[PDB]
Formats: C-alpha cells, sequence, structure tokens
C-alpha cells in the first residue's frame, strides 16, 4: 500500500504517483532484477607484486622464442613504442581503478551482482570457436584495448551528450566497467583465455546484446515488485527463536519482530544498542579498555553502596560508634567552628572494596560529587582508603546566619531524620558518579575474534585483518558516547534509527536502515537482491523526515485522498479531504 | 633546613604530620628528624596546591591517615629512613599506598579478579566441524530453524563468523 | 576492635507505645543528647537505647540457616541422602535441596536437614 | 561444592545452564555424526538426504541415533511444578 | 570543572569548527588544522585553567572563501545559558566591525526568546546556532555519512534543465537537519549527495532544502 505508486518512467527515473523522483535510474544502476548474477572481482587481488605480475603485459620479453608462444603476432609488435605506452596507459588506469575499488568495498569482499557472466561467456567463446588452449593466436592486443573502449561507449544505459549526463553515465556503470576491463585485459586474453580475433569479435557482440537486454524496462511496477520481494522472505523462518553466540545476545531482536520494530520507526526499540570501537592503546589492551568502559558505564551510587545507617550523635567527640572515634581525631580541624552547627542526625554509608575497585573510583571524587550536587549544606567527610572497612560519614549543615527562628523557619518543621532519608533516596537514585547517562548497568566487553571487522590495508596491499576489542552496549545516548575520549568517532554505530537521525542526519539513516534490513535478512539465511532494499529505504526517507509505513506515517503523505482512504483510516480521510 | 611559615594553619598541620610520624616511636630506632621531614612534606604539598583549600587539607589528611596505618608500619619506617623523599611522598605511588605486602597483594589479586570479569568474556557456540570456503579455517557455526517446510526444507546453515561467509549443507 | 564483629545493631521496628499501642517515632532532645520515641497521638515519650533507627542493604543476610523450618524433612519428594553423619547426631539421613527462594540469587549451594528426632538440626556444606 | 567458578560474562546459574547444554548438544552431535558414518551406500534414507530431496542430516540422527534435548522458548523444560518438571522426578533434579 | 580535560574539550571543539570553516570553503592555515592539544596548550596558552579567557579570547575571525565576500566570525560565549542581552552586545560588536556572518557556539541551553529573536533578526543579518555537544566530534567523518556538495544556484538551474524537472519534484532535506546545519545552508538551496554503491559503485543524488 506504501510502495504501490512507484514505477520506472520512460526517461528511467523511478517516481511515485505525485511524480516525485525516488531514484535517478532504477536501483541506482538502471538494471532489472531478473538477469543479474553473482560474480567475482579479480581486481581485489591481495599482494601488489602478484597483481603486477598477473596483469602487466610484458615488454622485457625473453630473448628466446619468448612470445612466439601464445602469439605469432608479437614478432610484429615487439618494436612498437606506441603500443608500449598505450598498454602502460591501460595498466596505470587499472591500478588507479584498483585503488578506487578498495575504497568502495572496505570489507574486502569480491562478490558482486552484475549482468552478463564474463568468465562463462569467455569460456563459451573458447568452446564454439574450438580454440586450442596451447597454441599461438593471431589476436592483436590493441584491438582488444580499443575494442574495450569501443565496447564501453556502446554500453550506454542513458543518453549523455551533456557533461552532467556524461558524468552520470560514467559512474552508473563504473563497477561493471572496471570489472569488464580487469577481466578483458590484454594479458588475460593472451596468458589465459587464448581467444582468437573473430572469437573476440563475437564476444563483444554477445556482451553488447545481453547487457542491453538486461536494462530495466520503463513501465515496470518496481515499487509493487520490491514490496513483495521483501515481503516474501519475511514469511519465512523464526518467529522468535534464539541463537546462542557470545556473552551478548540478550541483544538485537531477530526476524519479523525486528522487521516490525524497524519498519514502524519505533521510538522505543525493544533492545537499543551501540557498537563502540576503541582507539590507541585502548584498542589492544584489556585494562585500558576497562578504564574507558568505566567512564562510560552509567553507575549510580545505589549500585556502589554496600550498606547504610542513620545514627543519633550530636557531638562526634563522644561518638556513639566507638570505632569511629579515630576519624574525629582525624577530622577535628575540618571546619571546626560549625561542629556547633551540624545537625545531631548522622548518616553512615559502608562501601565494598572490590566493587569500588572495579569502577576504579576514589572516595574524594564521590565526596566532591555529592558536595557539588547538593551544595555546601550537605557536609561530607570520608575515610582512609587503606582501611579494611570503607566508610563515608555524612551530616547536614545549614546557612548559619539566617536560621534563628525568624518567623517559624520556612521548612514547616520537617523532621530532620526524615529529610535525611530523602537525601538518601535522591543521593543514591540521582548521583551519576563517573558514568553519565542511561546506558544502564548493562555493558558487554567483546573480543572481535568473531566477524569480518577491524580490517585494513597494508604495505603488501593485502587486506590483513586486525583482531581488536570493541564495546557492545545496551543504550541510546549515541551522541555522548561519540564525544568521549578514545571512542572511535568514525565506525561507532547503532541499531537504533530515531537516534541515528537526530545525531547523523537523513543520509546516514538511509545507509543504516538499509544495513539493519540487510542484517535481519542475512540472519534468516535467505538472500534478497540489493535493489529491492535500496528502493524501500529510499521510499521511506524521500519526504525528508522518516516515514514509518503506518497510518500515522504514509497516510500523512501529500498523495491523493482516494489512494489514502483505501489504506486504513478510510472514512476519516474522506471526511478530512 | 626547611622553610618556616607564619601561617597558624600551616604550622598546626605540620605538628599534626610530625605527630603522625611519631606513631609507634619508630623514628627512635632510626633517630631521624621527623619534624623537619614533616615540614618538608608540607612544603612539598604546598608546592603543588599553593592554597589552604579543602583539597590540600584532604591530601595532607590522607597522607596522615596512611602514615597512621597499624597494618603497615613498614611504610612509615621506609619514609623515616629516607628511602622515600618528601617530594615523592607528596604523590601516591599506589591508590592508597599499601606496598610492603598484605594490602598490595590483596589489591593486586582484586585487580586480577576485576580484570578477570572481562577476560574470555564469553564466546563460541562450539562445533568446529566444517572448513571455510574462503579463509579455510575450521572454526565454524551452524543454524537449525523451521522444520518440515514446503520448498526450503530444514537444512543446516553454516556460517563462518571468522570472515562472515555463509553456506548450507547444499 | 575487629572486623569480625557481627553486624546486628538492632534493626527494631516495634517497642511501640505502652499506652495506646501505636507506633513510635524518633524525635530530638537537643538538651541532653537523647533520642526519644514518641507516639504521635499522645504525650508519651521515652528515650531510645541505640542511636540506630534505620539500616538498608546488608546485601548478604544470606538466610542460609534461618526461616528454613525443620519440618521440611518430612517431605517425601525431597532427596534423602546416604551421605552420612549429621554434624550433631551420629546418624545419616540428611534431606537436601537448593535455594528454595526467589532471590534464588544464583545459589547452587546445598542445604542439609537431619530428619531423625534427636536434632532437627540444619546446616550448609 | 560451590567450586564451579562462573564464566566472566554470566552468573553461576547461567554458566551451569550454558555448560550442560554445551555438553548435551556435543553428545548428540557425536552420536549423530557416528550414525551417518556407520550407514552404508544402499540406505534409501541416505539417497533421499544426499540428493537434497527431503530431510536432513539431523533427521537421520533423530530416527536412528538419539533425539536430544527438547526445548521451549530457548531453554530446557521449565519447572511447571514447584522445583520439578513432572511429578515423577525428584525435586531439584538438574540432570538430563 | 577546573581541570585540564576541559582544555581538551575546548581544543576539540576548536578543531571541529575549523574543519567546518574549511569545508565551507573558507581559507584556513593547514598548520591550524594540524594543531595538537599540546601545541595548543602553549600556542593559545590555555594557562593552568583558572586565570583568564579560554573562551572570550578564543573567539576567532575567519576570512577566506576563494570568492571574497569577506569574513565570517565565530564566537564562544562563557555563561552556561546565554540571554538576549549578551547576544545583543555581541550583535553590537559584529555590527560595529561590520561582520558578514556569525556562528554562535553556546555552553548549554538556550533562552527561547533568544532563539525567537535570533529567528527574527535573520532577514536583516544571518546568524547560526550550535550546541557544543554537536561540535565535540565531526559528523562528516562518520562511516555512514556520504560526501555532500552544496551546489551553486546556476548549477542547479542546469540540473533541472538537463533532467527537465521542477525543484518541488526532488527528494527533500530538513533545514534543521544536523548535516544541513553543519554546512549552515539556508532554505531553498540544493545539496548534492555522492554515495558509495553495491551495484553502480557510485550513485549521485540531490536534495532540496525545505
Ligand atoms: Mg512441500
Ligand atoms: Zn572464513
Ligand atoms: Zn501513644
Ligand atoms: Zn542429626
Amino acid at each position: 500500500k506504501s510502495m504501490e505508486s512507484v514505477m520506472v518512467k520512460y526517461d528511467a527515473t523511478v517516481r511515485n504517483s505525485i511524480n516525485q523522483v525516488v531514484q535517478l535510474r532504477y536501483g541506482e544502476d538502471g538494471l532489472a532484477g531478473e538477469s543479474v548474477e553473482f560474480q567475482n572481482l579479480a581486481t581485489l587481488k591481495p599482494s601488489n607484486k602478484a597483481f603486477e605480475k598477473k596483469f602487466r603485459f610484458d615488454y622485457t620479453n625473453e630473448r628466446a622464442l619468448r612470445r612466439t608462444l601464445q602469439e605469432d603476432l608479437v614478432k610484429d609488435v615487439l618494436s612498437n613504442a606506441h603500443i608500449q605506452n598505450e598498454l602502460e596507459r591501460e595498466f596505470e588506469r587499472m591500478r588507479e581503478d584498483r585503488e578506487v575499488l578498495r575504497v568502495i568495498f572496505p570489507t574486502g569482499d569480491s562478490k558482486v551482482v552484475l549482468p552478463c557472466n564474463l568468465l562463462r561467456m569467455i569460456w563459451n567463446a573458447q568452446k564454439i570457436f574450438h580454440i586450442n588452449p596451447r597454441l599461438p593466436s593471431d589476436l592483436h592486443p590493441i584491438k582488444v584495448v580499443e575494442g574495450v573502449k569501443e565496447l564501453s561507449k556502446k554500453l550506454v544505459i542513458v543518453n549523455g551528450d551533456d557533461p552532467l549526463s556524461r558524468q552520470a553515465q560514467e559512474n552508473a556503470t563504473l563497477l561493471f566497467n572496471i570489472h569488464l576491463r580487469s577481466t578483458l585485459c590484454s594479458r588475460r586474453m593472451a596468458e589465459e583465455f587464448r581467444l582468437s580475433g573473430e572469437a573476440f569479435d563475437w564476444l563483444l557482440g554477445e556482451i553488447e546484446s545481453k547487457f542491453n537486454q538486461a536494462i530495466a524496462h520503463p513501465g515496470e511496477m518496481v515499487g509493487a515488485l520490491a514490496a513483495q520481494s521483501l515481503g516474501e522472505p519475511a514469511t519465512q523462518m523464526t518467529l522468535n527463536t534464539f541463537h546462542y553466540a557470545g556473552v551478548s545476545a540478550k541483544n538485537v531482536t531477530l526476524g519479523v519482530p525486528r522487521l516490525k520494530e524497524l519498519i514502524n520507526i519505533s521510538k522505543k526499540p525493544k533492545t537499543p544498542s551501540l557498537t563502540v570501537f576503541l582507539l590507541g592503546q585502548s584498542a589492544r589492551d584489556a585494562e585500558r579498555a576497562k578504564d574507558i568502559l568505566c567512564r562510560l558505564e552509567h553507575t549510580t551510587l545505589r549500585k556502589v553502596t554496600a550498606n547504610t545507617a542513620i545514627y543519633y550523635d550530636p557531638n562526634p567527640q563522644s561518638t556513639v560508634v566507638a570505632e569511629d572515634q579515630e576519624w574525629v581525631n582525624v577530622y577535628y580541624e575540618m571546619p571546626d567552628f560549625d561542629v556547633a552547627r551540624i545537625s545531631p542526625w548522622l548518616l553512615r554509608v559502608e562501601l565494598d572494596r572490590k566493587h569500588m575497585t572495579d569502577r576504579k573510583l576514589t572516595m574524594e571524587q564521590i565526596a566532591e560529587k555529592i558536595n557539588a550536587g547538593f551544595g555546601d549544606d550537605l557536609n561530607c567527610i570520608f575515610n582512609d582508603d587503606n582501611a579494611e572497612k570503607l566508610v563515608l560519614r555524612i551530616r547536614i549543615m545549614n546557612s548559619d546566619e539566617n536560621k534563628m527562628q525568624e518567623e517559624e523557619e520556612v521548612v514547616d518543621k520537617m523532621d530532620d531524620d526524615v529529610f535525611l532519608r530523602c537525601i538518601e533516596s535522591n543521593m543514591l537514585t540521582d548521583m551519576t558518579l563517573q558514568g553519565i547517562e542511561q546506558i544502564s548497568k548493562v555493558y558487554m566487553h567483546l573480543p572481535q575474534t568473531d566477524n569480518k571487522k577491524k580490517i585494513i590495508i597494508t604495505e603488501d596491499g593485502e587486506f590483513k585483518a586486525l583482531q581488536e576489542w570493541i564495546l557492545e552496549t545496551d543504550g541510546v545516548s549515541l551522541m555522548r558516547v561519540l564525544s568521549e575520549k578514545d571512542v572511535d568517532p568514525v565506525r561507532t554505530t547503532s541499531n537504533d534509527i530515531v537516534e541515528i537521525f537526530t545525531v547523523l542526519g537523513i543520509e546516514a539513516v538511509r545507509k543504516a536502515l538499509e544495513r539493519e534490513l540487510y542484517h535481519v535478512i542475512s540472519f534468516d539465511g535467505s538472500y534478497v537482491n540489493y535493489r529491492h532494499l535500496a528502493l524501500l529505504c529510499d521510499t521511506m526517507t524521500c519526504r525528508g523526515h522518516l516515514m514509518a509505513i503506518t497510518r500515522h506515517g504514509v497516510n500523512r503523505q501529500d498523495t491523493g485522498p482516494l489512494m489514502k482512504c483505501s489504506f486504513e483510516e478510510t472514512v476519516d480521510v474522506l471526511m478530512e479531504a | 633546613r626547611a622553610p618556616s611559615t607564619s601561617d597558624s594553619v600551616r604550622l598546626k598541620c605540620r605538628e599534626m604530620l610530625a605527630a603522625a610520624l611519631r606513631t609507634g616511636d619508630d623514628y627512635i630506632a632510626i633517630g631521624a628528624d621527623e619534624e623537619e621531614l614533616g615540614s618538608q612534606i608540607e612544603e612539598a604539598i604546598y608546592q603543588e596546591i599553593r592554597n589552604t583549600d579543602m583539597k590540600y587539607k584532604n591530601r595532607v589528611r590522607s597522607r596522615i591517615s596512611n602514615l597512621k596505618d597499624a597494618k603497615n608500619p613498614n611504610l612509615r619506617k621506609n619514609v623515616l629512613c629516607g628511602n622515600i623523599p618528601p617530594d615523592l611522598f607528596a604523590r601516591m605511588t599506589a591508590e592508597e599506598m599499601a606496598s610492603d605486602e598484605l594490602k598490595e597483594m590483596r589489591k593486586n589479586l582484586t585487580k586480577e579478579a576485576i580484570r578477570e570479569h572481562q577476560m574470555a568474556k564469553t564466546g563460541g557456540t562450539q562445533t568446529d566441524l566444517f572448513t571455510c570456503g574462503k579463509c579455510k579455517k575450521k572454526n565454524c557455526t551452524y543454524t537449525q530453524v523451521q522444520t518440515r517446510s514446503a520448498d526450503e526444507p530444514m537444512t543446516t546453515f553454516v556460517v563462518c563468523n571468522e570472515c562472515g561467509n555463509r553456506w548450507k549443507f547444499c | 576492635m575487629e572486623p569480625d564483629g557481627t553486624y546486628e545493631p538492632g534493626f527494631v521496628g516495634i517497642r511501640f507505645c505502652q499506652e495506646c499501642n501505636n507506633m513510635l517515632y524518633p524525635k530530638e532532645d537537643k538538651e541532653n543528647r537523647i533520642l526519644l520515641y514518641a507516639c504521635r497521638n499522645c504525650d508519651y515519650q521515652q528515650e531510645a537505647d541505640n542511636s540506630c533507627i534505620y539500616v538498608n542493604k546488608i546485601t548478604h543476610e544470606v538466610d542460609e540457616l534461618t526461616q528454613i523450618i525443620a519440618d521440611v524433612s518430612q517431605d517425601p519428594t525431597l532427596p534423602r541422602t546416604e551421605d552420612h553423619p549429621c554434624q550433631k547426631c551420629g546418624h545419616k539421613e540428611a534431606v537436601f535441596f537448593q535455594s528454595h527462594s526467589a532471590r534464588a540469587e544464583d545459589a547452587m549451594r546445598l542445604y542439609y536437614v537431619c530428619t531423625a528426632p534427636h536434632c532437627g538440626h540444619r546446616w550448609t556444606e | 561444592n560451590n567450586e564451579l567458578e562462573p564464566t566472566p560474562g554470566n552468573t553461576l546459574r547461567q554458566t551451569f545452564e550454558n555448560q550442560v547444554n554445551r555438553i548435551l548438544n556435543d553428545a548428540r552431535d557425536k552420536t549423530g555424526s557416528s550414525a551417518q558414518k556407520s550407514l552404508s551406500e544402499y540406505n534409501n534414507f541416505k539417497s533421499m538426504v544426499v540428493s537434497g530431496a527431503k530431510g536432513s542430516k539431523i533427521n537421520i540422527s533423530q530416527v536412528i541415533a538419539v533425539v536430544g534435548q527438547q526445548n521451549v522458548e530457548g531453554k530446557r523444560i521449565p519447572f511447571g511444578f514447584k522445583h520439578r518438571t513432572l511429578p515423577h522426578f525428584i525435586k531439584d533434579d538438574y540432570g538430563p | 570543572m577546573d581541570d585540564e580535560e576541559e582544555t581538551y574539550r575546548l581544543w576539540k571543539i576548536r578543531k571541529t569548527i575549523m574543519q567546518l570553516c574549511h569545508d565551507r570553503g573558507y581559507l584556513v592555515t593547514q598548520d591550524e588544522l594540524d594543531q595538537t592539544l599540546e601545541e595548543f596548550k602553549a600556542q593559545s596558552g590555555d594557562k593552568p585553567s583558572e586565570g583568564r579567557p579560554r573562551r572570550t579570547d578564543l573567539t576567532v575571525l575567519v576570512a577566506h572563501n576563494d570568492d571574497p565576500t569577506d569574513q565570517m566570525f565565530v564566537f564562544f560565549p562563557e555563561e552556561p545559558k546565554v540571554g538576549i542581552k549578551t547576544i545583543k552586545v555581541y550583535c553590537q560588536r559584529m555590527q560595529e566591525e561590520n561582520i558578514t556572518r556569525a556562528l554562535i557556539v553556546v555552553q548549554q541551553g538556550m533562552t527561547p526568546s533568544a532563539k525567537q529573536s535570533l529567528v527574527d533578526m535573520a532577514p536583516k543579518y544571518i546568524l547560526e546556532q550550535f550546541l557544543q555537544q554537536e561540535l565535540l566530534i565531526n559528523i562528516t567523518e562518520h562511516e555512514l555519512v556520504p560526501e555532500h556538495v552544496v551546489m551553486t544556484k546556476e548549477e542547479v538551474t542546469e540540473l533541472l534543465a538537463r533532467y527537465k524537472l521542477r525543484e518541488n519534484q526532488l527528494p527533500r532535506i530538513q533545514a534543521g537537519d544536523p548535516v544541513a546545519r553543519y554546512f549552515g545552508i539556508k532554505r531553498g538551496q540544493v545539496v548534492k549527495i555522492i554515495r558509495p554503491s553495491e551495484t553502480a559503485g557510485r550513485y549521485i543524488t540531490y536534495r532540496l532544502v525545505q
């Protein structure tokens, strides 16, 4: 009911009913989903030396019969300077493309959907023409090179005699075009496929015909088609089956309940989280990670306290708790005048040494935190860190000068013990020592020895992966967690969408929402073609603000009343129209 | 030779530090000048805070209490014999200087256990059967879901976490 | 003194009023350093003994050998054990069981109850 | 004996429940792998599984080797009764 | 506070606003771009905390897009919540200096009358609002956020012509959007978004601000 109005138009930009543009060519590439197939990208080749060895057409040819193998032609072209510059013009471009392709797929995955299986077609050329895999060919490499240039011009998906249109053409076939050129390189043909010249000629004619056929048909109801294609695997597998993994996994709702949660643009996800990455020494040391985690972990004093007590002791220098007597020796000079002013009601707190250690927190920071929060009125003193018992001693002070029973004391004679309980109620529930805001008691400390992350480039050029620490957190405060020191502000991400929008802005939601949908579908194991998912997310963000697909979402769209009545609200919308 | 002060508060804090050093009379079996050393301690603290602030007083007082420890006189002896200069003493070498057995061991083993609460963390479903079709490692996971079915029957789906690769019994 | 000293200062709620039998609340005498407990509806007041009026979170009133009433031993569906020697009487036949409480907390520790009339004695392991 | 020592990311109860589940799953998988191997070439059952027609390895495991740990809501059978699953068992029996 | 960590925060928001200025096209020293916290600690003399300025004096002028429309001014107020009075005095300073555009980086909250008055002065002179937390990082470097290019009014004219569209038919972006706010782009203008792709490899889209 949301997507239905979206279709390919005859200029090929996919638009809805009110004619607004959804995409500029269908699914970002002009290609229909019926005739695309999984293919490998040779060019993501690991070591720089192996790539250079494999792809570069040799000129430092062996003085022996060197070259009369594979080709009978090179006796003709071993002397041409121009042919050497032109192939070098080809390889430097391949090496430049190679650099661009690494930026495109940071994951170092070489499996992409494309039309027209070039290995199987090339394999089909060898089969038909009956080409001996171990003989010299009559093929000319410049013919291939120029033929590939010529074939790229031939493969136009939308007209472009205009510089903007010309650019739109160049990028919209970039991935196929590097794939074409890297597979159909002069050395590839020569060292491997051994194709003859007419065989190459047929091969161009075949790639040309199947590619042109592949393009999407204007008129296709791709909006209707995409909605069912996503809809269908949602019917399949897992209502709410649990998958044991690491420490976590009381994490991220899986499957249809996650599809409903995600697609409704829920303000209150059932399990919101952020995957936080670490930097410097903190990305490889457990104890450093412990320190950053401690700053992040939203701990409240109630979590920390072993015990509380309230005591009636007007004068410390005669303490009811005889063991406390030494702090009085310790704290006689602590504002010695207002011991005549402090209330005879005493609060005592006992702290656990193991739990206090885990937060790596000090007693002075707490005294200073509570003193600063409540104010100078809340008079706090504390113990020696090396004592076997950890204690915090609390009294309550006043403003001295103004309290002389002027009228009747604007407090209405509240009991002071009772007020001390309110201090204890609030002091525990409010005080956010080291940990700031709601990420709750729940943290996870994960080693990514697991999946496909923390990988980079190296001097070898290969995608050697790192194994590093990360922090999964049940929480929402994405904004603050980014602001903290040593947390990687690049890769840190969330499964929540409302928060991603507030912090990162509408384009980031388009990416994250596609990723979250991609993630539920991969779990359930079934694969869905990328075009369909791109179209759904693009349908939802187009208005600018997120359009949950519910009556409070899509039925606010400026589409016509007669469409909107057939959705859900019916009579009310017709009345409002 | 240590600089005297004309402030009543600083002078009193000095005798309190001297009084703290006099505990157990350990200074006697060494015969050191605990009053001068205390004055150097106070001055060295003053060089960092430069104020009569609560934070200065608390830092002096926490020095005092740690010197007053009955569980570790050997710390005080170490200070009294001049193995720990006052400028050093001004700053803690441990989160409640407890070196010299007992509490350091206890604090360390506690540092073991709280670090232990992160270690393995917890991982691995655990079959280690099939070998990956990409990074050729045998550390792999399997999924078992929806039975009977119509056209996609219950199949064993195997995923290599180790590089996100996914396949079926096929 | 020593950290071995148990923590039971006297929680104490009732010692209510002696006249009208309602609840007593603390209240101050700034003149004599004394706590008093007064009924709110009458003029009766009396000094308190301990200065303690409230504590919270012993966090470990492990409750291991308390509330667990000895008649539990008659239950036929609990596992009798050949594991011998009650720690009081020279007879085996201890009945045993986990937790039995929703603070279950996470305990896996067994509790043993001797079942012959000579004890009723209970003990953890 | 209270000597199990909890795993760094669970409570003592959760570690036990994880650990027995790991062993009982490990047990089914070993006997399951054992029957598929012990079978010959003529077993029509192997012909239906192998072609990819119907069923699966785990199906073979269940008819011949051993059915394994039943489940509900992602964990072992609940204590429907007070500290028991059926009246037939002793109280607090955490065995298989 | 009264702690060195605060300096790091002041340093870090200084780094982000300089990158932002740079990305709007304004001329800035690369040495300023590279300026680290330890360099800053001497180069501005963030003193020892307590003393003077680490703000009012941190206040900086920037003046460089390649097209000389002359300076932009960036101000860091002191108080946690800024009132219309301080904004007015600031306004007097910018007017007397005859500034072209002002960016205001506030400590915590915002007076609603101040935002309103900030709204109402807009047709006369133009004026931006950032909360400091949003500047503690640089969102443009996040792994999800694509390359945004503001288009010049003429290039948009060419865009509508070559596709034969109307501005209304385009995809839209909020004016109050964090990336829209980051460029400080005003309503009615179009932003060109460049994305990585799993099929074309590169996909170009446009968004109207509204
Ligand atoms: Mg069927
Ligand atoms: Zn693998
Ligand atoms: Zn009474
Ligand atoms: Zn007995």
